[PDB]
């Protein structure tokens, strides 16, 4: 019943700015003393700040690496805390956390970077001629992330979607495979669900028997 | 700034035992610590605070205990989805700090993995490019070589692997090897295969294809 979603975060030019959100509800907002955490991929947890309620005067605090560059702010009628980030650097690129202390939000990617966006191709991994796999890659984007899907969501058992990899071009690419009845190849169809959201590219991708 | 130093940084241990992880506060910090669980692919989850006081919807088989500088964090009987790492946080004063982590994974039983190859698309070929991708599905332990080989020659510093997290069911971990050639380099061979080396299997597993097939 709590929930907080994050937004804001995308690509962003070296030096730039990105202003973050954090939509709350589920509970007394105006109570609460908010935080943000950010994880660089790979690495661990790192508190960015807190702010605290109005009967605190909404007193603020930051870690070493952000202040003066990172300003937080709320507003209660709103239910809404906030990250707004100045004169950002490749080291800030991480997902950003938005927390009331007890709760934590889905996260959001802030990507500080100077290289272009791009929409990735999606290609069918075809089933051979009893189980049987096939997928789907994901190849040439960036920044992160993809999301994938089967079947819109209905089909989620045997599913592995791959950790994106880095390639050499500065490009990302991933594959989601699925195991399934062989019985069901010439019958039941699968499609693969893709959104690169940054590049705004959905593509749905009936993979089959060749 | 007040260190928090964990231990161990990675651990394994099997379902059903009693897992302990242990936290070091540079400084006294007396019962403002808290500990969190991040399952691969998820935001952080609360699990303690207050030292040992557990948040609401925690399972009773995870707890903490201490006061001033050490810290336990407790797994009565491990199961698995308890796959994820776990950070410690000290919240005296600001700056807020976390422990770096502690790894925690699942030994079980050897599984060999299944293994299939893929050719690339005819889609994709129009592009120039040719990726050739090899799955290697459901095996422990992690470990597993991968070999590519186009008409006999071993293919190397042209292939990426990407390998999943722990499965939180059955533990194991699976494997994606990507084989990428120019369309040109693909249209003059014959024969692609991936060679699968693992503890699982008797030998080593050849899945392959030809092309004008």
């Amino acid at each position: 019943e709590v929930q907080l979603v994050e937004s804001g975060g995308g690509l962003v030019q070296p030096g730039g700015s990105l202003k973050l959100s954090c939509a709350a509800s589920g509970f007394t907002f105006s109570n609460y003393w908010m935080n943000w955490v950010r994880q660089a991929s790979g690495k661990g947890l790192e508190w960015v700040g807190e702010i605290r309620s109005k009967s605190n005067n909404y007193a603020t605090h930051y870690a070493e690496s952000v202040k003066g560059r990172f300003t937080i702010s709320r507003d209660d009628s709103k239910n809404t805390a906030y990250l707004q980030m100045n004169s950002l650097k490749t080291e800030d690129t991480a997902v950003y956390y938005c927390s009331n202390r007890y709760y934590w939000g889905q996260g959001t990617l802030v990507t500080v970077s100077s290289a272009s966006t791009k929409g990735p191709s999606v290609f069918p991994l075809a089933p051979s001629s009893g189980t049987a796999a096939l997928g789907c890659l994901v190849k040439d984007y960036f920044p992160e992330p993809v999301t994938v899907s089967w079947n819109s969501g209905a089909l989620t058992s045997g599913v592995h979607t791959f950790p994106a990899v880095l390639q050499s071009s500065g490009l990302y690419s991933l594959s989601s495979v699925v195991t399934v009845p062989s019985s069901s190849l010439g019958t039941q169809t699968y499609i693969c669900n893709v959104n690169h959201k940054p590049s705004n590219t959905k593509v749905d991708k009936k993979v089959e028997p060749k | 700034d007040i260190q928090m130093t964990q231990s161990p940084s990675s651990l394994s241990a099997s379902v059903g035992d009693r897992v302990t992880i242990t936290c070091k506060a540079s400084q006294d910090v007396n019962t403002a610590v808290a500990w969190y669980q991040q399952k691969p692919g998820k935001a952080p989850k609360l699990l303690i605070y207050w030292a040992s006081t557990r948040h609401t919807g925690v399972p009773s088989r995870f707890s903490g205990s201490g006061s001033g500088t050490d810290f336990t964090f407790t797994i009565s009987s491990l199961q698995p989805e308890d796959i994820a790492t776990y950070y410690c946080l000290q919240y005296i004063n600001y700056p807020y700090t976390f422990g770096q982590g502690t790894k925690l994974e699942i030994k079980r039983t050897v599984a060999a993995p299944s293994v299939f190859i893929f050719p690339p698309s005819d889609e994709q070929l129009k592009s120039g490019t040719a990726s050739v991708v090899c799955l290697l599905n459901n095996f422990y332990p992690r470990e597993a070589k991968v070999q590519w080989k186009v008409d006999n020659a071993l293919q190397s510093g042209n292939s990426q692997e990407s390998v999943t997290e722990q499965d939180s069911k059955d533990s194991t971990y699976s494997l994606s090897s990507t084989l990428t050639l120019s369309k040109a380099d693909y249209e003059k061979h014959k024969v692609y295969a991936c060679e699968v080396t693992h503890q699982g299997l008797s030998s080593p597993v050849t899945k392959s294809f030809n092309r004008g097939e």
